[PDB]
């Protein structure tokens, strides 16, 4: 007999408020093959408590419903009856009851890419899509999940990305190997790592903006690189903790694995420390102030690191992920908020993160997955960090002039004292006026730097402040 | 049942068709809970390994209709619902809830049947079931006692934790550094070697195999470090008792090595006393010298005295062993039979003889007690062993061969052990479990003292002063000993040997229950350690202050033999800080405890009205003396009593019947005669005059004329309590989800909370404010309200509950009143302090509380005929028709004494068409005009928000209607 099947998923759009939901799956009881398809009505009553939340009739051959509007950490009761729909007759009855907790649970949905396509592969259904069809290969593969945009690096080195309901779009073309890739969703940059091929081999690290992508091919920007030397691997970009890790090894020594970064706002190199050197580095919960990272040592073992204390935390995961071997656990693994994933002998392992056990087990071709993504929940800032600030302030600071030019510094905004996240999408436009002059308009991080000014006299600048949500809602 | 009874004549409630289906359906689900009642408390699920739970029944046949059943859980070392299951229609049912690991578990079902939460069904319990070991334990080992024994040693003595997560293996304690692992089966360490005077932090945590679970914190002092005397200045004396020659002796550098006693018989035993100063001797025949000195010299000879033996002593016994208790003044005896050794206690004339303990072959060498912390020690060539004074409880603390003579210090709490055959140091606890070496100076010695830090080991012609470093061929002095032959006891002279003393007291649990002129408080005593005994005395006499902070003055009142404290003459509403210690003999004081905020009540005859569960109901005031019992006799398990007028009262009891009782003469008074089933609550409105209560049954609001009993259907649905404002007609109403206000009109309708479930809730017509408990998931959660910011005042943690309506506002005071759902307690809370729960004790006649009130001191007002409206003059009801269609019904509109709103129900009959109408004005509009000169049925309802005036009903001839269009 067929079990009813409820997973809830937290869905957030950015400027919008997560909303919580419940998918339910339940296939249909065995009819005879002398009969036909029979159209089975199922009644849900979703209960709070005591009292009825909602109720809905639906004409299904198989059972695929969605509750929306949970809230979460709350005890529901879902009461499903199933009946034959032209006779009235009781195929069946379910009763599935559900705390919610949406840190802890998805739906077990992984994003899959072969030599020929990208497609999703449900792991209850056991259902295969196609997102979107290449015409060469995927290398590396990361998302932005409020707007379900894709952006991969294909292997002819270039940079693409995908919405539903268009074409890919050409986003970069880059001219040396791409060793990682990595999107912060919040400020919309992607950052990739470039091979040095210079006699100490070197891997930059270059950044581009979506927001500035109106339809045609953008370049990358140098940002950071690695001393000489060494080379990086498996680039993991935290928002919400401004950090950029990746790991860093010596060339000739890939088994020296150390957790090497930057800060996402200053610059600054940021160090995290290991017990032992690594192979390789997966992301991890991505929840705010609970951010994990699975890594894994030279001995083929993993530790679920907690980046803000900085050190391995026992789970009950993870002897069962150090019992597959060492290439299934360095090979492809990948975590959303509900699952773990790992590739062991053509079969895909989804090990649910809350009851901490094996829960799905599909089985594939040998080369159906060449690259695991999973549905990671992105947590969105709230709707007035993310937007244009209110209060103008003195964001404009002079420095110290000399008589031919003066350095304006641009920097980077956040919206008030309660938004510690950065505005996405920073763009000043200004007037250079003799206190027009000149026009800009530049984004966040760089300077202006103000050349042909006369000595002795002064100069004003003015300047509106754009960002890239309020040119989406049209706000002033 | 509101929108199956929806019709368009009556709108928008037909009252008597939603009273008659909810009725119905409560009929329903109490004939199916009864039908199945037996099938479900039979059958008793079962467990299977995802962890499945088989029960043997089916889901109903309207299984929507119904609430969820829950799956409840149960620690096997309350029922908790299970959040994540999976159950079909045969309810094989699949747990999917992260259960505690190694944890046994039971589990039920609760079948509930409709919306009345009356009608559940618990299924039996599961046979219990362990969640198989993995991972870190989640429960810090929680501490029992932590102290420090002495300047240089540290106890602790705990117990496991609630979830260990697996089977125990080890504790690891560290303190702060020291780190030590202790095995399974020990929960008591004491550490060594510490310094002096300043305090550690203990920190210890649980191991199992999987790993390390959390850290318990713990700060702790040692002993201060005691002043060493020099052998310049070294001002005491010692007693040494040979076995034939006893001398005292000056450890002075100037000292006098002089006689006290010469006994030519061997004296096998002696006991020594300190206030008394007299030295009990008891030789190898048994008989006993009792001989008294006086600082080691003769004021007294030696007395024989006799004991008596009695019908305990069948045979005979020969005495062997003496020791003398300092506190309770008796001595203790170890006797020998002439075929077994038998301890029995005695009095200082040796006639109140009774047995301890057991007989047993092998022989005490001495005999020695600690009074103070309440132990009888035999030492035998086996055995150390260890009783209480009454003989309750026998424990063995150490077996080795052969052991020497002990010494017991009582505010050390390590008995000190020397044998002669070892020649090495032995520390005992005494638990018995803590054997710890130190060094020795090397020499054989019978006996030692010890002097603080020092040592004196007697020679056979001198004495030896070492501090266990330092060698014994140089000692820092000598006195010489040349006339003892051999030194088995020496009893060192200082009032610290004996002492009354605990040193050690700090009380807690503070707890004042206050009056308007009076308080009595009550405070726990400082708990006993495991190192003494239930028969150690700690007799004290605790210090109570007042810091009034209107004055800012301290009164401190001493000598209170009691926990116990009934305090008098305190000024009526006024704020206090009250502070307890507790001092001891010596006069040595605990310290402080933290002060509570107590305020007085003011001033008035204050009387609380308690109702019992027999029906017994006694007025008391708020401190709950004064007694007086009332002459009426409620029935079984009610509620608060309602009163109406002075005479006549209104109550409901536990199974929701409803009562009136006329408490001056029984004879007249009720208008309705049968108890009314189904009711939740019962409220008065004394403005209108009628009673409003809540009908279960029909989810409705009965309105009940008291001196007609006329009942009014009202249109307030799934409400179990009420609280009407008078001053505006507004009921206020409380579901088991949300609580809210009903109007006069629907745009007064205003929900205040939504959702565990309302207890109870009371309403605050002065101030504007409203107050409600929410009964949650064992923690009552109280709030606040405007009538117009919502708040949490205080939220209590624990298993008990209040009572369903119980919640009570005390004016006077300002505070509120629960009682508890045990019926011995009631939980105060004040307003202005909302931290400080007080807690009421229910007096005894009535041992089970079931109802709780505060009597007003004025009366209650009577009814009010500004609130009543007119009766409409039926000649002023004019059925005058306009031009065009404007055919319309007009009458003199029904004013009421104050000027109140008056609205109007009308209802027409065309003959077989029914028309109703709600109205504002005086005046309708009739639509559907049948034209063929009908006599009309007018009735006219005058109303105001508080009650109902009479119906005027009038018969009109139509006007003839020519224009059909
Ligand atoms: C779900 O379906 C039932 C049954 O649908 C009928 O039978 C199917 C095999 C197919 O042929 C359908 O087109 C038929 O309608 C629905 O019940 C019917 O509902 C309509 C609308 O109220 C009513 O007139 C009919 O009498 C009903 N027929 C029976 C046999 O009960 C039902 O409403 C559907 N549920 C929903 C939410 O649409
Ligand atoms: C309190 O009110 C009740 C009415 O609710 C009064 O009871 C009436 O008393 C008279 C005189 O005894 C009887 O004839 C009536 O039958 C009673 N009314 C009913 C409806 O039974 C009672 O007297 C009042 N008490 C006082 C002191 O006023
Ligand atoms: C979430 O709800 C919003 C409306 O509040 C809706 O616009 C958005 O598409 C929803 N996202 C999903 C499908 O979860
Ligand atoms: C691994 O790298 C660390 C950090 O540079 C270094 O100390 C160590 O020697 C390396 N170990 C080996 C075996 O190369
Ligand atoms: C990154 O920089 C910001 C701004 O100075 C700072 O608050 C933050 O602590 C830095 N992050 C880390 C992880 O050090
Ligand atoms: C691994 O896959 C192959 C595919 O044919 C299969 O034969 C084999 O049994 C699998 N091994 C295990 C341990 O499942
Ligand atoms: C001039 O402009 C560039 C481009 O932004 C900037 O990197 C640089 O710091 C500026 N200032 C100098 C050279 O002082
Ligand atoms: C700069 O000046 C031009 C000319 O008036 C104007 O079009 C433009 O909007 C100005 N930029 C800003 C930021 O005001
Ligand atoms: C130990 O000293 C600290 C330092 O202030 C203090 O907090 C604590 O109360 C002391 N502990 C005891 C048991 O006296
Ligand atoms: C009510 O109305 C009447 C008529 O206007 C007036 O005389 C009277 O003062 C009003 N107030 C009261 C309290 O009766």
């Amino acid at each position: 007999p067929r079990r009813l099947r409820v997973f809830v998923e937290r869905l957030a759009t950015a400027l919008q408020e997560a909303n919580v939901s419940a998918v339910l799956r339940w296939d249909a009881p065995e009819q005879g093959q002398e009969a036909p398809m029979q159209a089975l009505e199922y009644h849900i009553s979703c209960w709070v408590g005591s009292e009825l939340h909602e109720e809905l009739r639906l004409n299904q051959s198989a059972l695929e419903a969605r509750v929306e509007h949970l809230q979460p950490d709350q005890t529901y009761h879902f009461q499903v009856e199933a009946r034959v729909a032209a006779t009235g007759a009781a195929a069946g009855a379910a009763s599935h009851a559900l705390h919610v907790a949406p840190e802890v649970q998805a739906v077990p949905r992984v994003l899959y890419a072969n030599a020929e396509f990208i497609g999703e592969l449900d792991l209850d259904t056991r259902n295969r899509r196609r997102l979107v069809h290449t015409a060469s290969p995927v290398e590396h593969l990361v998302g932005i999940e409020g707007e379900q945009r894709l952006l991969w690096v294909n292997e002819h080195v270039e940079l693409l990305t995908h919405v539903p309901g268009s074409a890919p779009a050409k986003l970069a073309r880059m001219r040396a190997e791409v060793l990682a890739l990595a999107v912060d969703w919040i400020q919309r940059i992607v950052y990739w790592a470039e091979l040095d091929a210079t006699a100490p081999q070197a891997a930059i690290i270059y950044r581009l903006d979506l927001c500035n992508f109106e339809g045609k091919i953008l370049q990358g920007e140098r940002v950071w690189s690695t001393p000489r030397g060494r080379l990086l691997k498996d680039l993991v970009a935290l928002p919400q903790a401004q950090s950029l890790i990746w790991l860093e090894y010596e060339q000739g020594s890939p088994r020296n694995g150390s957790l090497r970064g930057r800060n996402l706002t200053d610059g600054s190199e940021l160090e995290w420390a290991t017990v032992q050197p690594l192979i390789r580095l997966h992301a991890g919960s991505l929840e705010p102030g609970s951010e994990t990272l699975n890594l894994v040592d030279n001995q083929g073992k993993l530790c679920v690191y907690d980046v803000a204390r900085q050190l391995c935390t026992a789970s009950a995961l993870r002897a069962q992920l150090n019992l597959l071997g060492e290439d299934s656990i360095a090979g492809q693994l990948a975590q959303d908020s509900g699952y773990l994933y790992a590739v062991k002998n053509w079969s895909i392992r989804a090990y649910g993160r809350r009851r901490q056990q094996l829960e799905y087990t599909v089985e594939l071709e040998p080369e159906e997955v060449r690259l695991l993504q999973a549905h990671n929940y992105q947590a969105y800032p709230p709707k007035n960090c993310l937007l244009l600030p209110s209060s103008g302030g003195s964001l404009l600071k002079a420095t110290d002039c000399e008589e031919q030019r003066c350095l304006l510094n641009l920097p980077m905004i956040t919206a008030s004292e309660d938004c510690p996240l950065p505005i996405p999408g920073v763009r000043y436009q200004l007037n250079l006026t003799l206190a027009p002059l000149g026009q800009w308009l530049l984004g966040a991080g760089e300077s202006l730097n103000l050349t042909d000014l006369l000595p002795f006299t002064r100069y004003r600048v003015s300047g509106i402040l754009s960002s890239f949500y309020q040119k989406k809602l049209a706000l002033p | 049942c509101q929108e199956a009874c929806l019709s368009l004549q009556f709108y928008p409630y037909d009252m008597p068709c939603i009273g008659a289906c909810e009725m119905a359906q409560r009929d329903y689900w109490h004939l199916q809970r009864l039908a199945i009642s037996h099938l479900v408390e039979r059958t008793q699920p079962q467990l299977e390994r995802p962890l499945t739970i088989r029960w043997a029944m089916h889901f109903p046949e309207h299984y929507l209709a119904s609430r969820p059943f829950n799956i409840q859980y149960q620690f096997v070392d309350a029922w908790f619902n299970l959040a994540d299951y999976d159950c079909d229609e045969y309810y094989v049912c699949e747990i999917l809830e992260a259960l505690i690991p190694y944890t046994q578990y039971r589990f039920r079902f609760e079948l509930p049947f409709g919306e009345n939460r009356d009608e559940v069904l618990y299924s039996p319990a599961t046979p219990a079931y362990q969640t198989p070991p993995e991972g870190a334990p989640i429960s810090a080992p929680v501490i029992e006692h932590l102290m420090g024994l002495d300047d240089s040693h540290l106890a602790v003595h705990w117990h496991p934790g609630r979830f260990t997560n697996g089977p125990i293996e080890g504790y690891r304690l560290r303190l702060s550094t020291s780190e030590q692992l202790v095995p399974a089966g020990r929960g008591s360490y004491i550490f060594s070697q510490l310094q002096a005077g300043t305090n550690y932090t203990l920190a210890l945590s649980m191991i199992n195999k999987q790993g390390e679970g959390p850290v318990a914190k713990g700060f702790v002092q040692t002993h201060s470090a005691r002043n060493e005397k020099p052998a310049k200045d070294l001002t005491e004396s010692v007693l040494l008792v040979g076995r034939r020659a006893v001398m005292w002796q000056s450890l002075e550098p100037a000292g006098e090595n002089s006689m006290i006693y010469q006994s030519q018989e061997e004296l096998a035993d002696i006991a020594w006393s300190k206030r008394e100063q007299q030295l009990w001797l008891l030789n190898v025949h048994g008989e006993l010298r009792s001989l008294k000195f006086e600082s080691g010299q003769m004021v007294s000879p030696a007395q024989q005295l006799k004991l008596d033996l009695g019908n305990i002593s069948s045979g005979r016994w020969v005495p062997r062993r003496l020791s003398f208790d300092w506190l309770h003044h008796r001595l203790y005896f170890a006797m020998e039979s002439p075929e077994s050794f038998q301890i029995i206690s005695t009095d200082l004339l040796g006639e109140s003889a009774q047995k301890v303990g057991e007989s047993f072959d092998l022989p005490v060498e001495q005999l020695e007690v600690d009074a103070l912390n309440g132990w009888i020690f035999w030492r035998n060539e086996e055995s150390l062993w260890r009783q209480d004074l009454h003989g309750r409880m026998i424990h063995r603390l150490l077996r080795i061969r052969q052991p020497g003579w002990f010494l017991v210090q009582p505010q050390h709490f390590i008995i000190h052990l020397m044998l002669p055959q070892e020649g090495k140091f032995l520390e005992i606890s005494y638990d018995g479990g803590f054997k710890h070496p130190l060094p020795l100076p090397p020499p054989h010695w019978q006996s030692f003292a010890l002097l603080g830090r020092s040592l004196l080991l007697p020679d056979s012609g001198q004495l030896i002063l070492v501090e266990q470093q330092g060698q014994a061929a140089s000692p820092s002095a000598s006195w010489p000993l040349k006339n003892l032959p051999d030194c088995w006891a020496v009893i060192l002279l200082v009032p610290e040997s004996q002492p009354l003393t605990s040193a050690g007291g700090k009380p807690h649990s503070l707890k004042a229950l206050l009056g308007a002129q009076a308080a009595k408080i009550s405070w726990k005593e400082p708990e006993r350690n495991p190192y003494q005994s239930a028969d150690a005395a700690r007799s004290w006499s605790y210090e109570l202050e007042v810091l009034d902070v209107a004055s800012q003055s301290a009164f401190s009142i001493r000598n209170i033999r009691g926990p116990i404290f009934g305090l008098q003459r305190l000024q009526p509403d006024n704020l206090y800080q009250l502070r307890v210690r507790a001092i001891n003999v010596d006069g040595e004081p605990g310290e402080w405890t933290e002060p509570l905020a107590a305020r007085t009540w003011p001033l008035g005859p204050h009387r609380l009205r308690w109702a019992s569960r027999q029906g017994s109901v006694i007025h008391t005031n708020e401190l709950g003396e004064g007694l007086e019992v009332q002459q009426e006799q409620l029935e079984r398990l009610p509620g608060p009593m309602t009163m109406v007028n002075e005479s006549v009262g209104y109550y409901v009891t536990g199974d929701g019947l409803l009562h009136c009782i006329n408490l001056v003469h029984s004879q007249w008074g009720c208008p309705i005669s049968e108890p009314l089933q189904h009711v939740g609550s019962v409220t008065y409105d004394w403005r209108g005059g009628r009673v409003y209560w809540t009908d279960l049954a029909r989810n409705c609001v009965v309105r009940m004329d008291p001196w007609s009993g006329s009942r009014e259907l009202l249109p307030v649905f799934e409400a179990n309590f009420l609280a009407l404002d008078p001053r505006q007609g507004h009921l206020y109403y409380a579901t088991s989800s949300q609580l809210s206000r009903h109007g006069s009109t629907p745009d007064e309708a205003v929900t205040y909370y939504r959702v565990g479930s309302i207890a109870s809730f009371v309403l605050d017509t002065q101030q504007d404010q409203l107050f409600w408990l929410v009964k949650g998931s064992g923690a009552l959660r109280l709030y606040r309200a405007p009538l117009t910011s919502l708040q949490m005042i205080q939220q209590i943690k624990g298993v008990f509950q209040a009572v369903p309506d119980s919640l009570q506002l005390l004016r006077p005071l300002g505070a509120l009143l629960w009682l508890e759902r045990s019926g011995r307690r009631a939980r105060l809370v004040r307003l202005a302090a909302p931290l400080d729960v007080m807690e009421l004790p229910t007096p005894d006649q009535a041992s089970p509380a079931s109802a709780l009130q505060l009597l007003d001191p004025q009366p209650l007002p009577p009814r009010d005929e500004g609130v009543i409206p007119m009766t409409v003059l039926p000649d002023s009801v004019r059925l005058d028709d306009g031009h065009w269609d404007d055919f319309h019904v007009r009458w003199q509109p029904s004013t009421s004494g104050g000027n109140h709103s008056v609205s109007y129900r009308l209802l027409l009959e065309f003959g077989q068409r029914l028309q109703t109408l709600d109205l504002s004005t005086p005046f309708a509009r009739l639509t559907q005009l049948p034209q063929a000169q009908l006599q009309l049925k007018i009735s006219i309802t005058p109303r105001t928000a508080w009650r109902s005036g009479d119906t005027t009903r009038v018969q009109l001839t139509t006007p003839p209607v020519a224009p059909s269009q």
